[PDB]
RNA sequence: GCUCGCCGGAAGACCAAGGGUUCCUGUCCAACGUUAAUCGGGGCAGGGUGAGUCGACCCCUAAGGCGAGGCCGAAAGGCGUAGUCGAUGGGAAACAGGUUAAUAUUCCUGUACUUGGUGUUACUGCGAAGGGGGGACGGAGAAGGCUAUGUUGGCCGGGCGACGGUUGUCCCGGUUUAAGCGUGUAGGCUGGUUUUCCAGGCAAAUCCGGAAAAUCAAGGCUGAGGCGUGAUGACGAGGCACUACGGUGCUGAAGCAACAAAUGCCCUGCUUCCAGGAAAAGCCUCUAAGCAUCAGGUAACAUCAAAUCGUACCCCAAACCGACACAGGUGGUCAGGUAGAGAAUACCAAGGCGCUUGAGAGAACUCGGGUGAAGGAACUAGGCAAAAUGGUGCCGUAACUUCGGGAGAAGGCACGCUGAUAUGUAGGUGAGGUCCCUCGCGGAUGGAGCUGAAAUCAGUCGAAGAUACCAGCUGGCUGCAACUGUUUAUUAAAAACACAGCACUGUGCAAACACGAAAGUGGACGUAUACGGUGUGACGCCUGCCCGGUGCCGGAAGGUUAAUU
RNA sequence: AGGACCGAACCGACUAAUGUUGAAAAAUUAGCGGAUGACUUGUGGCUGGGGGUGAAAGGCCAAUCAAACCGGGAGAUAGCU
């Protein structure tokens, strides 16, 4: 068992682009931006326990941050996780 | 045995090959086999130590049992072998019980005959005793120089040691090198001489065949420079010097033996 | 034609990294000396 | 968009290393781009990297590193035992199709596989830090069986031609399908089986090793490919309908055979040679202590789990190393057609490019080329450079020789195309059919079809038939070095260095010798047929006299002679 | 069979021309040598400065070598310019 507030902060935000709305309306996938060190069992929990679906796998891949020029000075993004919940073909979010 | 290659090439013209059709052809024994990787002359600080070492083939290591003391046990042998950690050939020999050991083979011995090894063994080639039962003037080698050490004199291929005379606790023998040396009598020896005795008569033919043995070439000091060698320097072909080694001593003619702690078991020096 | 840096992740850490640096006296010692200039990068690890 | 040109064993495609957002889309042209720029690897914004099977991580070790105690050292520290790290090596498992602007063996569809944990059921001796087996290993060569792949034919769809001809022996295109599962074939290796006993495997062992009988004489291991299935599926030339000119939706024919054939597979094979060719774990197996109708083990079924990190993009380059968008450097994989011996070379396919200044003119001179009257080395330090030779088959080939060579010596002849021999031969492959049977991935016969040199004879065109590209100049005398190699990275490749061979000399093993204040280590897990040093330098004939000087070796009667007393 | 032969990849560097504020702080073009071996190459490791390594040229040790580079003694000394 993976307690309540560790569920409570795994989940981040979603994640909203083309190719996230194509997964939604195609795969019956959602995209979130999760906490960096969070693992795909504790992303299925949280998903399970606080949107009230069920969930059949989890996709993670970690996006890294963007070298940026911000008047001539060097500066950086933050590295992110996002993950591919996929649902059960009934659940719709 | 010793024969000629024919002088298809200059690099085979000069080639004298020593081929034994008695060596196994197959894999060596693999339980007697251990790894023994290559040092290239450096030691554990990683300076060449020894020159003129280095490259060759790979090579595995055959332990060769010379302390010969499973005593009362006969043993016969199954195959000669190809050893190329060393110039003699290993007989490989199988106990009465079920063990297998590597010991050097004597001159004549072949496939099927019977060793043994202790104070009882009879008085023929390949059967180590204590050098008190051995006789006065029999050949011998493989030779023990602290008892239960292991052999240690006559281990090259043709080599044998005389035992010239037997004084109470001590054996007088005759080494290959012409040294009349005493060793306690309770040592071990090998009847019989060496084999491969035609070792010494290949020919390698050419600087490949001794690149393959892992040996590097030799620069002669004379054609250095003078920061590198005493020999060093001259315009043109210079020597004017008394020869040395690289580190300045005299190298034709000054003895370098230093060590009174043995110098008591030395009946004469090999002149 | 082949120039002298042949660059190599591996062989750049093993030889100038923190934990080679700290692996002797001599390197912490150049550790300390880098701190004390105050180097905003001790080592090649990053 | 249509033409033209270039590469095509690359200037195409995919990786590793390295780099790090350069990837895709929208937008802007200040600076950067050796010019302009609407364009960009430039600026700004947004998007994009999906794994139980790929890789890392992980288990295991090499070289080597670190190293509890330990040994050693003024200190700092050095070495090293038990250990513990360290891949460039060993260790379980996934394929085909589809899809995005950008990812895919990761997503979707279909079909699989591996390991482990639980839970039942049945049966049962389980157990290691120990034993044994295995993993597990070189170079070269040769052949057979295959496949990738290609060509042709058949089949299907389309065509009937901008200029003479083209309903045919004509033209164009397609003719694809995996892992897995079942079978067990060409080949390779191996005699099995059952007893009894034993100084061996540190103890034990039913395991391994050894010994003695009996018995059977075929049993086992391994193994590419093919065949079946996977697959009534997918894909598929096209056709039909459209946004909207990018591409969307539906349907979908044939989908076979023969021949040729790898450097890939059988093959970690086989033969042979000497220079004699990793380790450890996973794996299989044996028991010890121990547990003992519990555990634990085996099998069947069900269920659960397989985490974390990488995944974009460049990658012989404008993204890496060279200060540059630099004629340089950079490991592995793939390997189409025609001709050819070929991965050379020429022209092409797939694919990718025209090298980020152009437009004119047609002076000297410079660079890179083509041709040249007569002569032909007269040039020059020197035939430097250029010119020339150049293939295959056959004929023929000197002195000298270490009998191998010299030798591709030198020199010469033939060479295209057509026809016949023979509507395609010798040879290779080999269907149907027939027969046999220890009946099938079988044997015998049989020759259909396909492929196919080389030669002779006759004819024939051109100035020329090895027509292009490609592709030895040859001979004579002589110095030096025997030879193959190595060398002054960046003015010297040699006659210098090395070398096999020779000789002298040291070294008796705790070796001499070398690196180390030392402990240690190398020599060497070697033992005088070995190891070190020095000189000479294949081979043939040889290597003469001098020990006064210097050095070394041996001697020790005498002279001289230190600390010490 | 072979430190055998001819010859691509690959390793090298004998000649000539170009370039010499280069396309390049050592290259290009045409030829050239080896090309189963004393071969070549990837990855990792070891040897450290009076030291290493050197088939030996005083060669090489990060475009630096008859004694590397960096910091320090240090404002060495300079009857010389
Ligand atoms: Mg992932
Ligand atoms: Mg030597
Ligand atoms: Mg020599
Ligand atoms: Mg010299
Ligand atoms: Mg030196
Ligand atoms: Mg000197
Ligand atoms: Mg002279
Ligand atoms: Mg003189
Ligand atoms: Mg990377
Ligand atoms: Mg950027
Ligand atoms: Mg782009
Ligand atoms: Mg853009
Ligand atoms: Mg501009
Ligand atoms: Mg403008
Ligand atoms: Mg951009
Ligand atoms: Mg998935
Ligand atoms: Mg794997
Ligand atoms: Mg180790
Ligand atoms: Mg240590
Ligand atoms: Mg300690
Ligand atoms: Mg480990
Ligand atoms: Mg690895
Ligand atoms: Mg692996
Ligand atoms: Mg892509
Ligand atoms: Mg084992
Ligand atoms: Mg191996
Ligand atoms: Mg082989
Ligand atoms: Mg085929
Ligand atoms: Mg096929
Ligand atoms: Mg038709
Ligand atoms: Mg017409
Ligand atoms: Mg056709
Ligand atoms: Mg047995
Ligand atoms: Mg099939
Ligand atoms: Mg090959
Ligand atoms: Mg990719
Ligand atoms: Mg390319
Ligand atoms: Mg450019
Ligand atoms: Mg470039
Ligand atoms: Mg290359
Ligand atoms: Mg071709
Ligand atoms: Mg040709
Ligand atoms: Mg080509
Ligand atoms: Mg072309
Ligand atoms: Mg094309
Ligand atoms: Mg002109
Ligand atoms: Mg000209
Ligand atoms: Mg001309
Ligand atoms: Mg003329
Ligand atoms: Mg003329
Ligand atoms: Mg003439
Ligand atoms: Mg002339
Ligand atoms: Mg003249
Ligand atoms: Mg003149
Ligand atoms: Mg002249
Ligand atoms: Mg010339
Ligand atoms: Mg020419
Ligand atoms: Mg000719
Ligand atoms: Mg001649
Ligand atoms: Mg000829
Ligand atoms: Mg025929
Ligand atoms: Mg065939
Ligand atoms: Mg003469
Ligand atoms: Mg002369
Ligand atoms: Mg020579
Ligand atoms: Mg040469
Ligand atoms: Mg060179
Ligand atoms: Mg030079
Ligand atoms: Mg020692
Ligand atoms: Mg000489
Ligand atoms: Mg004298
Ligand atoms: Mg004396
Ligand atoms: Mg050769
Ligand atoms: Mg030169
Ligand atoms: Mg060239
Ligand atoms: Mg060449
Ligand atoms: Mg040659
Ligand atoms: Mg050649
Ligand atoms: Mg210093
Ligand atoms: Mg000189
Ligand atoms: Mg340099
Ligand atoms: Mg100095
Ligand atoms: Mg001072
Ligand atoms: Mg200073
Ligand atoms: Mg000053």
């Amino acid at each position: 068992m993976i307690r309540e507030e560790r569920l409570l902060k795994v989940l981040r935000a979603p994640h909203v682009s083309e190719k996230a709305s194509t997964a939604m309306e195609k795969s019956n996938t959602i995209v979130l931006k999760v906490a960096k060190d969070a693992t795909k069992a504790e992303i299925k929990a949280a998903v399970q326990k606080l949107f009230e679906v069920e969930v059949e796998v989890v996709n993670t891949l970690v996006v890294k941050g963007k070298v940026k020029r911000h008047g001539q000075r060097i500066g950086r993004r933050s590295d992110w996780k996002k993950a591919y919940v996929t649902l059960k073909e009934g659940q719709n979010l | 045995a010793v024969v000629k290659c024919k002088p298809t090439s200059p690099g085979r013209r000069h080639v004298v090959k020593v081929v034994n059709p008695e060596l196994h052809k197959g894999k060596p024994f693999a339980p007697l086999l251990e790894k023994n990787s290559k040092s290239g002359g450096r030691n554990n600080n990683g300076r060449i130590t020894t020159r003129h070492i280095g490259g060759g083939h790979k090579q595995a290591y055959r332990i060769v049992d010379f302390k010969r003391n499973k005593d009362g046990i006969p043993a016969v042998v199954e195959r000669l072998e190809y050893d190329p950690n060393r110039s003699a050939n290993i007989a490989l020999v199988l106990y009465k019980d079920g063990e297998r050991r590597y010991i050097l083979a004597p001159k004549g011995l072949k496939a099927g005959d019977q060793i043994q090894s202790g104070v009882d063994a009879a008085i023929k080639p390949g059967n180590t005793l204590p050098m008190r039962n051995i006789p006065v003037g029999s050949t011998v080698h493989n030779v023990e120089m602290k008892p239960g050490k292991g052999g240690q004199l006559a281990r090259s291929a043709g080599t044998y040691v005389q035992i010239v005379a037997r004084d109470g606790a001590y054996v007088t023998l005759r080494l290959r090198s012409g040294e009349m040396r005493k060793v306690e009598a309770d040592c071990r020896a090998t009847l019989g001489e060496v084999g491969n005795a035609e070792h010494m008569l290949r020919v390698l033919g050419k600087a490949g065949a001794a690149r393959w043995r892992g040996v590097r070439p030799t620069v002669r000091g004379t054609a250095m420079n003078p920061v590198d060698h005493p020999h060093g320097g001259g315009e043109g072909r210079n020597f004017g010097k008394h020869p040395v080694t690289p580190w300045g001593v005299q190298t034709k003619g000054k003895k370098t033996r230093s060590n009174k702690r043995t110098d008591k078991f030395i009946v004469r020096r090999r002149s | 034609m082949k120039r002298t840096f042949q660059p190599s992740v591996l062989k750049r850490n093993r030889s100038h990294g923190f934990r080679a640096r700290m692996a002797t006296k001599n390197g912490r010692q150049v550790l300390a000396r880098r701190r004390a200039k105050g180097r905003a990068r001790l080592t090649v690890s990053k």
